[PDB]
């Protein structure tokens, strides 16, 4: 249906089932890799945005 | 080659002849030419370089 048109906010990043490989990496492999990669609530810390 | 903004003023300038042919030069390189696509997305988890940059760079490696 029509959902949010070109108007309402959402959080298109919602995650499928890639996780961080355990060794060495493909140029091709890499560029996949890229669009999972942040931070936010991935490290302990006082600091806040 | 750059020149001076648009609202300069030309106090004091240079020959109007277009003498003095030495400006507008580029800086030193600062890149390596070959890397591997792991160095890649460690300068991205660093914060060293944009995904659009390292995405670029691996087209070419791959």
């Amino acid at each position: 249906g029509p959902g949010s048109y070109m108007t309402h906010f959402e959080d298109h990043r919602v995650g499928s089932d890639r996780l961080a490989a355990d060794g060495e990496i493909s140029a091709d492999e890499a560029l996949s890799m890229l669009d999972a990669i942040g931070t936010g609530q991935s490290t302990p810390t006082g600091a806040d945005d | 080659g750059p020149g001076s903004p648009n609202s300069y003023l030309p106090a004091e300038n240079e020959d109007p002849d277009k003498a003095v042919v030495d400006l507008h030069r580029s800086p030193p390189k600062t890149k390596d030419p070959d890397l591997t696509p792991s160095g890649i997305i460690a300068k991205v988890k660093a914060g060293d370089m944009t995904q659009e940059t390292a995405r670029e760079l691996l087209l070419a490696m791959r």
